[PDB]
RNA sequence: ACGAGAACAUGCGCGACAUUCCGAA
């Protein structure tokens, strides 16, 4: 990482890094719906795009907070192992097992000071911080969309308000503290969109 | 099986008038042994048809006739007598009679077939 | 790009989604697509006097397949072809990244044509026998090489062809070409 | 409060199982990485839902079990049935005996007019194979756990007397369930008395 | 209240059975000869369709009589009828395996035939693999009770099919003396549901 | 569509010989000699065709009607199904005398008059095989005629041999029909 | 491999005029014993299987005596000595390896015809 | 409050049709 920030990674080295990732294989499973057949109809095929990880690959992330928050996140992650993350969790996807530990390898980088800040999460600041945090910035706006997954938000399923967030990897010379925005449109409950900023300082 | 050594001992080579005949004994003709071979063939086909775990009394009577034929063939030619002496077929038919079982008779028939097969192969 | 592609693709079941800059997007019949990709490579070699090379990705999808998935997977194949010498064509998956002359000659003009001509005589076109060849080729066991030899013996086709197929399966970087030719022939004779 | 029961076990292939999905005539669905036969969780979920709908008869219980997207009565799916992967013990057993994981079945179709047999090749999972299946039951309500589990027992019985994929009216897809364990992984609910099959 | 009726029993070979896969179909796991359920279902459906009546100029199996489509299933668009009969693969029984281990049978045989030309009188030889006569197979059938009032009648049809199958072959060339079989039903019980199947019988 | 069953006996008048790959054809289960249904069907078909081509599927229309035809576009189902004739249990008890005997033929050459002896295994005379035949009524009107043809074939098979070298005294048989009943249908 | 080498050496007519009809009896016996071993799940060959392998050895000797092509096949391919090795080691893996060797031998012999 | 929720890659389909282990002594 640091070598990349100092500019000591060549184009061939960048290609080697890109091809050295061994996450897994993305495939598209074709399924069918036979519910209309019993009503004098036809089968309705559809597609689910899945991604299977290699045996020693997976997805990690970093959590920051006090002891109570860390413990509550331990319980939440323990339940999330069996709830699943992603799409068709009830149709056989997203099941995982998680381990929570300390990260010295990452505490070496998170204690580093520098002249630039790098976003580690999809974040956005309020207006007051956005006034002064956008100078000399190099970012990427992502359109966060989707439907509200809730059994009590409304009668039928509806979408939430369109959101725009800075991408992970965006570099700012001012570190802005994001927040948890509301993308609910007059629903029973407030739908939350987390856009707080986890920062990694570095030298360019 | 252990018939390999018996057939090896029983195997000889004949030469005459520039012709080399690889035959175990001078009188060990395929038909002379084949008479008793076909008697045993009838015996074991009857055993196969009966499909009984014990040696039948009628098979025992044909077998006694087989022993009579063994003595007959020993008298007929000294070569067959020496072959029977080397192989001790009489002891095997005796055990087949005594323990009175299909498996023992099948093992003895397989051993005798092994003897004749090794004799043919060494020819 | 904007004028000569229409002339090159003449008489083919192909629609040009875009052609400009240095990129090119074609959608048509799969066999027509591969044939016109080879023709385009030859015409581009002729146009640039050999000073410019292009890489390609060719995907084969059913109708009603998601068009976004089509584009993304063909772009993945093209980016796979843009590695190292980056003068290659990816064919239907990541394990079939060949050279242009390797695909035109060593796969189609050398392996697929003789086998197609031999198996046209077969009553069933050789679909089941080609399936058995694919099954035997996928595995990597010496006894399975013996099974392949027995199958070639029982194929009832030209003996020199059986020897050629056995040699091709023995050699690596020629077994992949053999598998690609077998799969292309299987796709050609199907419903 | 909130509970989740983990039901792990084995699906044993009684007769060759074909779940549709190089160039193979009617190939079976496979794991993209290991290229191992799998039983998609959607297949099991749909087959059990159809069997339970036939038994009861959507009905409310089906909506509690397999979830509903119906307007107004949005029901969460209590059953999360994961994909059944080729068992490791079955993998070792098939590596021994030099047995492939999948077999090719040849079938005819005799025409009703010309009496001409059209051949057809399919692929099945060999009868000796076993699949590790994993199911999570979510206790959204504690009072219906017994009813939900008796419905699951009925569905499992019907499935054991039915097929799982492909054309099972022609002797394909017969399977058996062996329940290795039923243990409450989340919450305080006591699943010791609960049982399936 | 769904009902499934389980009919288990034995198919006893009477003349050498050859179902091609000239080798025969074998279960890959046990390497024993097998009777695919597709073969049994197709032969039963064909015999029942011929006996009940075949529509002239018929081209598809979906044009069979309504009883045949009710029993063995129909796939016509709109009128999709689910098959009530599910005929499973008949596996080489363990009792027959024990009986064949005694007397040392190989579960199978090779039968030698020849074809004699009308003019040249040349007998071209050939070999076909068959299942030995003494072999037996475990047959398992599941009947789906969808309509109550049509259960008994349906079973009658099944009985007729069996009565046609015992007088017919099952696979290979049975006009030349192959595939002749006999059905002996061990039990007919309602495996699923509250249906009363005590009076039902197919032989 | 009615299935009529013809069940009876084939009693050998001479040495019955079917050359199973000189051994004779035997059922592996019972180790008794059998007469394959393919042999009987082929003999009757050949005799009836002679009484009434390269492809062997042309024949005469009655032959294809009775014994079946694989003609391209004219595939005709076989109304005659000839099953394997198994050794009769009554004949087996009568013999219980080996079921099969070996016959020796010197086979002397012409020019050099050098014998080349051979052994052929043939079922002893007086042995009986229970035979079973199925006739399918595809058309009600033709059945009579079909049976007439069948009778003719049977007559020919009684005047001819069955398997082995019949020009030297092998395979001669006799047919004793026990019953002809409509097992399936109302014919 | 070794089977390829021996078949190529005996190729000119293979093994002094060997055909599949000559070998069919040995092939049938070998595959029968192979299926009997396959059905059982044991690391050691059972007693009846050992006796059947002895019978297979004597059948090898009988076929060598009957035919010269079969005799030279047996001599060059070391099949009888391999049977003795399988009997001595009494391991199912060795028997399966011998069966695979015989199958590869037959496959190559058919391939060079 | 996971571009999410519901959705069986499934229904129909005989590896089958014609074939003397025969001529010769
Ligand atoms: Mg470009």
């Amino acid at each position: 990482y640091s070598e990349y920030l100092r500019g000591e990674i060549d184009s061939l080295e960048a290609s080697k890094i890109a091809e050295s990732l061994n996450l897994g294989k993305a495939s598209l499973s074709t399924k069918v719906s036979l519910q209309a057949v019993d009503h004098n109809g036809e089968s309705e095929p559809y597609s689910v795009g899945n991604f299977t990880f290699y045996p020693e690959s997976g997805l990690y992330f970093l959590a920051k907070g006090n002891a109570d928050t860390i413990g509550q996140l331990e319980i939440l992650m323990h339940a999330l192992q069996y709830s699943g993350i992603g799409g068709k969790r009830s149709a056989g996807y997203g099941q995982f097992r998680c381990t929570i530990e300390d990260s010295g390898k990452f505490d070496s980088l998170l204690s580093q000071t520098g002249n630039i800040a790098i976003l580690l999460s999809s974040a956005m600041a309020s207006d007051e911080e956005l006034v002064d945090c956008l100078e000399d910035a190099r970012y990427l706006l992502k359109k966060r969309t989707g439907f509200v997954q809730s059994k009590t938000y409304a009668d039928q399923l509806v979408k939430k308000k369109d959101f725009y967030a800075f991408s992970a990897g965006s570099t700012f010379y001012q570190k802005f503290n994001g927040k948890i925005f509301d993308v609910s449109d007059n629903g029973r409950h407030s739908v939350y969109r987390y856009a707080k900023a986890f920062w990694l300082e570095g030298k360019i | 099986n252990f018939a390999r050594k018996v057939v090896e001992e029983n195997k000889r080579v004949k030469d005459n008038r520039g012709r080399q005949e690889i035959v175990l004994f001078n009188g060990l003709t395929t038909s002379k042994l084949r008479n008793l071979l076909e008697l045993i063939n009838h015996v074991y086909t009857k055993v196969y048809n009966s499909d009984d775990t014990t040696l039948s009394e009628d098979v025992r009577d044909e077998l006694e006739y087989l022993k009579v034929k063994f003595a007959y063939e020993s008298g007929r030619e000294p070569a067959v007598r020496t072959f029977i002496e080397k192989t001790y077929v009489d002891k095997l038919v005796d055990v087949v009679l005594k323990k009175n079982t299909k498996k023992i008779f099948l093992d003895y028939c397989k051993y005798f077939e092994a003897l004749v097969a090794y004799a043919k192969f060494y020819r | 790009f904007k004028f000569e592609l229409s002339n090159i693709l003449k008489g083919a079941r192909i629609s040009v989604i875009y052609s400009g800059g240095d990129d090119l997007f074609l959608i048509g019949a799969w066999d027509d697509v591969i044939s016109k990709a080879l023709v385009l490579r030859k015409a581009f070699t002729r146009f640039s006097a050999g000073k410019l090379t292009f890489s390609a990705g060719i995907g084969m999808y059913p109708v009603k397949y998601p068009i976004s998935k089509m584009a993304s997977e063909t772009g993945v194949l093209e980016d796979l072809a843009k590695r190292g010498e980056k003068n290659q064509v990816a064919l239907w998956n990541d394990s079939k990244v060949f050279g242009w002359s390797q695909l035109e000659e060593q796969i189609l003009k050398e392996k697929m044509i003789p086998l197609q001509e031999a198996l046209t005589n077969s009553q069933e076109h050789g679909k089941s026998f080609l399936y058995k060849m694919l099954e035997l080729l996928r595995n990597e066991d010496q006894i399975n090489i013996a099974r392949l030899a027995y199958l070639l013996a029982r194929s009832s086709l030209s003996e020199e062809l059986t020897q050629s197929i056995f040699a091709w399966s023995q050699n690596k970087q020629q077994k992949v070409e053999l598998i690609t030719a077998i799969e292309y022939l299987v796709y050609q004779i199907r419903e | 409060m909130y509970s989740k029961i983990r039901i792990v076990g084995k699906i044993d292939v009684l007769t060759g199982l074909h779940i549709g999905g190089g160039a193979i005539a009617s190939p079976v669905v496979r794991d993209p990485y290991s290229r191992l036969p799998i039983i998609p969780g959607s297949s099991i979920k749909g087959k059990m839902r159809s069997l339970l709908a036939k038994h009861i008869g959507d009905a409310p219980e089906i909506l509690r079990l397999f979830g509903s997207s119906q307007k107004g009565a949005i029901q969460s799916s209590r059953l999360q049935i994961s994909d059944a992967f080729f068992s490791k013990a079955s993998q070792e057993e098939f590596d021994k005996k030099d047995l492939a994981y999948t077999e090719t079945k040849f079938e005819n179709t005799i025409s009703r007019l010309t009496a001409v047999a059209n051949p057809r090749q399919i692929e099945r999972v060999t009868r000796g194979a076993s699949f590790d299946f994993h199911i999570i039951y979510n206790v959204e309500n504690i009072n219906e756990v017994m009813a939900d589990f008796e419905n699951i027992k009925t569905a499992i019985h019907l499935l054991e007397n039915d097929y799982l994929g492909g054309g099972g009216t022609r002797g394909n897809g017969r399977i058996r369930f062996v329940i290795d364990s039923i243990d409450t992984v989340v919450g305080d609910f006591d699943s010791s008395n609960l049982s399936i099959k």
